């Protein structure tokens, strides 16, 4: 369901 | 600056339920 | 929101997505006052019977979405947070009472197109437009209905509703800190935040200044769009000395 988010943002 | 929407008031454009709330005050 | 329409793109350029790191999800919704705080529900970080606890690093907002499940990749923003503040006498033991946050962004944000903080009202502000029968608008990513997730921001108008009805539709204590908003069973309309919808914005377009307020949070209902219930929303007014006292206390 959700996209993947760029990993920074983790 | 706060309230101001860049894409409506900013430009002068208005959305297109904004009316309805206005018409209710 | 049950019963909205799409929002326009950049109609709403203070709604903030509150967002879980891991599992990936929606928490819930949320608004941008300045360039480095977020206003939300309290119930949104703590709610200790669902055992719901919150911390700033379980936590992402992203704000200049559009798409409530894809990534915008150069419209929207993502940011990290430094610090939560709850109102220290939010009642979640009994009803919600006071259901009010701040969220200190870790970095100040950029406005653009599509994200711009929303006001705050003033004594005379909330005065004239907080009454019984005047509109406010609310948005959000939540269900659609009570009993699906929508693709794109929902938007609803709402009546503000006498206090006496909010009070006889529910068996709950109503404090001064709660409005309820929403169409009677006779009036032939409906709409309704729900789940997920939570913490975001009521906001008012003051005729006078021509700008957008923060009038309510929403708080809690009965259902979603049930016949003869409403929804109830934190009155940001009254609870604003509170939220200038922590922006200044450490700010801001
Ligand atoms: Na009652
Ligand atoms: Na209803």
């Amino acid at each position: 369901d959700f996209e993947e988010i760029p990993e920074e943002y983790l | 600056d706060c309230g101001l929407r860049p894409l409506f008031e900013k430009k002068s454009l208005e959305d297109k339920t904004e009316r309805e709330l206005l018409e209710s005050y | 929101i049950v019963e909205g329409s799409d929002a326009e793109i950049g109609m709403s350029p203070w709604q903030v997505m509150l967002f879980r790191k891991s599992p990936q999800e929606l928490l819930c919704g949320a608004s941008l006052i300045s360039d480095r705080w977020v206003l939300t529900a309290a119930h949104c970080l703590l709610y200790p019977p669902w055992d719901k606890n919150f911390t700033e690093n379980d936590l992402l907002v992203r704000i200049g979405k559009h798409s409530r499940t894809r990534y915008e990749r150069n419209i929207e923003k993502i940011s990290m947070l430094e610090k939560i503040y709850i109102h220290p006498r939010y009642n979640w033991r009994e009803n919600l009472d006071r259901d009010i946050a701040l969220m200190k962004l870790k970095k100040p944000v950029a406005f653009s197109d599509y994200i711009h903080p929303v006001c705050l009202p003033d004594r005379e502000t909330a005065a004239s437009l907080l009454q019984a029968g005047y509109k406010g608008r609310v948005t959000g990513w939540g269900n659609l209905k009570e009993t699906g997730q929508p693709s794109v921001l929902q938007v609803v108008n709402l009546p503000i509703v006498e206090r006496p009805v909010c009070k006889d539709s529910t068996r709950i204590r109503i404090t001064d800190n709660m409005f309820c908003a929403g169409y009677k069973p006779d009036e032939g309309k409906r709409g309704d935040a729900c789940e997920g919808d939570s913490g975001g914005p009521f906001v008012m377009k003051s005729p006078f200044n021509n700008r957008w307020y923060q009038m309510g949070i929403v708080s809690w209902g009965e259902g979603c769009d049930r016949d003869g219930k409403y929804g109830f929303y934190t009155h940001v007014f009254r609870l604003k000395k509170w939220i200038q006292k922590v922006i200044d206390q450490f700010g801001e």
